[PDB]
DNA sequence: GCTACTGGGGCCGAGGGTGTTCCGAGCAGTGCTC
DNA sequence: CACTGGTGGTCGCCGCGGTTGGAACACTCTAAGATATTAGA
DNA sequence: GACCACCAGTG
DNA sequence: GCCCCAGTAGC
């Protein structure tokens, strides 16, 4: 009798796991507490389990994880993404090949790194601009947004800052852990549909270069304001706030159920 | 109209009749209905009047991420944990 | 997507760890989830292929005039009855 | 706890016990059969509940059943309405007061019944028409539909005849229709009562017990539930009963009959003015 | 004419309403010997019995003992819409209205009212002479009162607590009483809006009688569970006065004064 | 392009090198530059800790089963070089690089070179000759009845037992292809011969070597007929896959696949 | 019914040519009672 | 922890101002060899 | 007569 | 080292 995954819109966002043993138990996806809690984790049913540091997973559960199609990956401190494991083969050969032909012929990639421009800020990119000169505009739009958000929500903003080295500032730890599960889901969904994630066309370079161009089309549309709103409040869990506030985000927008055709109409510029 | 379970244990036999007054008792402390939320907030009365030394766990659909919510009433190894506003169940050693 | 829940009784564990794979078990073989027609036959392929001993009984919510639907798998003293359409349970006496 | 009733239109529509006593085993509605087999019942959650020949319902049944408004129906052959038994005092004196205010007075009793006929047939009655007039127009329209009907669907008629004393040896479409109307009636029933309104107090049928029941559900009675009768007749089958009930079930499932009955009756008695 | 069961199957023999005990004593009974059948807890009703009290048209009513409750009654709503109407004419028009009000005062105290009052300064008289006795059987049984103080069970004073529960049974064998007459007991004259104001008319005419002096009789002793000792004081008062058959002609004689044509 | 593989005990991470501990206690630290890629055999536990290393120096993690016989998860899931992904792609698109990463194949199974008049298809048709031949003369060197290929693929239980033993020779052998595909970082998705199928890489590449000895191995636990032939045949892999080191001479294949191409590598 | 314990055994369930079809009252002596 | 059995004890759980997408099939090709069709990719 | 509360015994 | 399987009481 055999084990298949079931499709990612009926799943959940992500389920974030910490300090505990990942065993399988009966064939379940179970987290062992120190104390000897066990609490089964309904693997077939999330998009995707972040493991934070503290988490012991055995082969079995990273075998059981990747046979229901259930991206695992590895996170650090503030959410952000430190490895991954999944299907050693989740790729379709046509999809995979097409998103790579795209890739290869600089006409088609211009198109659609427009076509991302102009699904991003609701209006056409400027004629006759290289994918450089858009990704400047890019550059220049978002910190402005960054900037209109910032005097909007009433929070105290100088930039964008990534690095948690300059933190000690929970505005950049907010939008880090939100954007962090956006692109969590984000890989998840360009894994399922079987593409490949680091064949990019704006971000290229990186090793996660189509997760930052899908996942950057619809930040700020949805996820960043949250960790605005999140930051204002200034909890003193702010991890917990963005990821349950991150949660809502994505299940009130179907997330999940918009990724895959959002990246099938991104990629059908080159006809 | 959502879908309503309530699983009960160790519960006397007056609550078991007043459940089986509005749901389906398809196994031995199981019961299946479909209420509406007044409905729910009345059974969820009962049950929290009634069962005095017993554990109940009431779910019932709603448009959360999971489809359904559950709350619990009296002690049980299977206790609800929440994790980051996903609220599963761990299975207390003894 | 529809409410679903599913009571095992004497099922190896196999079907136990299988049926937390989708479903929640809130209590001791009582699966709560919310899943499509599809998984949902799913579910009920892996029940009727690993219960091999016990009885199981599995719940979804429709639009029939009870809110719901259920099919069983196996023998126990609850046994459903029709009546003129309406299905409820019925208890079984010794013997 | 007082358990206090739930809404008509989540409830189900009803419910048919055969055989074996009605008794409640810890709160619970329970049929006993003969056998031993124990069926517990959902009564707070059934609109009404009908009881054949061969029940045998206690004291605690009957008040579990009035308490959580599980109206009760002892019918006979073919389910056509023998008994009822409801809460004492279900009624809601407003309600009550406009009915009887609108029965007192012949004006507002003549504009109820036009409401009842315009509601009923696709067009508006003829005006300055009596009472005794429009039942008339009404029951040449209604033999002229039941004819209708048989000549649609192709069985043998002689016309409706409603009680099950002059039936004959192989009169099954009257059979049928007499079912399913008694299911409508039941459920009609159900609803005046939970309303609070009163059964027996109608306008275009008077005198009879349960007039006010008569006038609603034969306002929506031929829309679907006496030409399903028809294809069942015509179809004849060996259990007529049990099929006439899935249809029934069926058709106030997909109808929401139930829910839609008393925005009926307040639409009936708004003409009232 | 009526007859109370109890403890035993109603079934039929060869077309009599036999009601069958633990000791095997038949009680057979003609179908037109009952107007009404009042059952008691205890009692197992057979199809053929409620087919038949529905061929002679007779009215079965599930109540207490003793009827200190009524749980249901057959021909829910009202069978008979000729005493409906007739109840509700009286109502709707002011003046019938108020003739059933004096008449209804002149029954309960025994000098009439005092003319052209209307409804409501009856009823601030009706509160005030309410007070009065109130405080006249404190002083009568030595009971210490405080005023009408119930917190909408056990948490709170005891004499309150047997008043609501005497009421509750008076209440009862009311409502006995007006779905055996053939009235609807939301239909009220002094009281108006509730489902159940009617019976609070009726026993507001012999509330303090019997039931409440019995009442204060109860709370001059200190009994365990109060509430059972009232129920059963009630229940042998209503049985051994018999005020179950006479509230009905009590009835119709408070609609009679409304000089109305009665129906037969 | 070294590897590892790690059996039974809980990889940590002990001074910023990763360490294996064993049910015994024998520690095996490693150190992040002595290897590219950490096969994980069943019975290992990993921290997170290991697995922030690895991520930290880009050591590719592979959840595999004994000696890569299956290959469950990988880390860099989807394929980490992007480089290599649209250099395999390029070669897979073109017709004329196609044909030449076919010819190369075909020259690297059968020792002999392919005629140059004929088209992929027409060697496909050639491949399907010889590995009919190759069945009937492996059925006759090892005396097994022979009665074709022809399996049922709803019903494991309902085939011979030397389609049986094939069929799970061949999936060990695709294991450990899958193994090399992902450590070289390729896609086992662009296939050249194979298409369409996510794993028609894994058939190319694996169809090279297949009939050089895990085929034949797979007809002689068919003559000697144990009673689980299927495991039988995957601990013969195992064994074969360790003792041939199977999978380190599969990276230079591939590399030397691609490179007939005559496309500059990534490197 | 379920659940805990505890050695013994196995590392395991596969197979690949291709895309296309708020308000009245009283009445006692400002509160009670309806 | 659910079900069963027998016997003593109760008939009860109340109050009452009115109103405001997946598989069926359709195919390429080749070398053996039923020199047609078939087994293998 | 109907129905509930109590208290173990067994699987 | 991880995990399933079988029997074996115990409540
Ligand atoms: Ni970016
Ligand atoms: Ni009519
Ligand atoms: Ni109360
Ligand atoms: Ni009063
Ligand atoms: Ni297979
Ligand atoms: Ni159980
Ligand atoms: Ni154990
Ligand atoms: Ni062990
Ligand atoms: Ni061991
Ligand atoms: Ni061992
Ligand atoms: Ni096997
Ligand atoms: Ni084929
Ligand atoms: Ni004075
Ligand atoms: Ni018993
Ligand atoms: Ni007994
Ligand atoms: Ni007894
Ligand atoms: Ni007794
Ligand atoms: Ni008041
Ligand atoms: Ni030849
Ligand atoms: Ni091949
Ligand atoms: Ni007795
Ligand atoms: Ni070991």
């Amino acid at each position: 009798l055999p084990l298949n995954p079931i499709p990612l819109k009926d799943r959940v966002s992500m389920i974030f796991l910490q300090y505990g043993q990942i065993d399988v138990i009966d064939g379940a996806f179970v987290l062992i507490d120190k104390t000897g809690i066990r609490t089964h984790i309904p693997v077939g049913s999330v998009a995707c389990i972040m493991l934070e540091p503290g988490t012991r997973v055995s082969h079995a559960a990273v075998r059981l994880a990747a046979q229901v199609g259930t991206l695992l990956v590895w996170v650090g401190e503030a959410g952000v993404r430190v490895y991954a494991s999944g299907q050693p083969g989740g790729a379709r050969s046509d999809k995979l090949l097409y998103q790579a032909k795209l890739a290869l012929d600089e006409d088609l990639r211009l198109k659609v790194v427009r076509k991302m421009f102009e699904l991003r800020f609701g209006e056409p990119a400027p004629a006759r601009r290289s994918v450089e000169q858009l990704r400047g505009i890019e550059g220049s739009r978002v910190r402005a947004t960054y900037a209109l958000l910032a005097k909007q929500y009433g929070v105290t903003w100088n930039g964008r800052r990534y690095d948690p080295k300059d933190w000690e500032d929970t505005i950049n730890q907010c939008i880090s852990a939100a954007t962090s599960c956006l692109y969590g889901v984000t890989e998840a969904a360009i894994l399922a549909a079987g593409y490949a994630p680091a064949i990019g066309f704006v971000h290229t370079g990186k090793p996660l270069s189509f997760v930052y161009d899908i996942a950057d089309i619809i930040k700020f549309d949805t996820v960043v304001p949250k960790a605005f709103e999140i930051a204002r409040r200034n909890p003193g869990e702010p991890d917990r706030e963005v990821r349950l506030a991150c949660r809502d985000i994505f299940r009130s927008s179907k997330t999940l159920a918009k990724l895959i055709p959002l990246i099938e109409d991104v990629l059908a510029a080159g006809e | 109209m959502s879908m309503l379970v309530v699983v009960t244990e160790n519960v006397p036999p007056r609550l078991r009749g007043r459940l089986a007054i509005w749901l389906l008792e398809v196994r031995a402390g199981v019961y299946v209905g479909d209420v509406s939320a007044k409905i729910r907030e009345m059974i969820w009365e009962q049950i929290a009047g009634l069962a005095e030394e017993g554990n109940v766990v009431m779910a019932w659909a709603t448009n959360t991420e999971t489809g359904f919510e559950f709350q619990t009433f009296g002690l049980n190894r299977r206790t609800p944990v929440d994790l980051d506003g996903l609220r599963l169940v761990s299975f207390l050693p003894v």
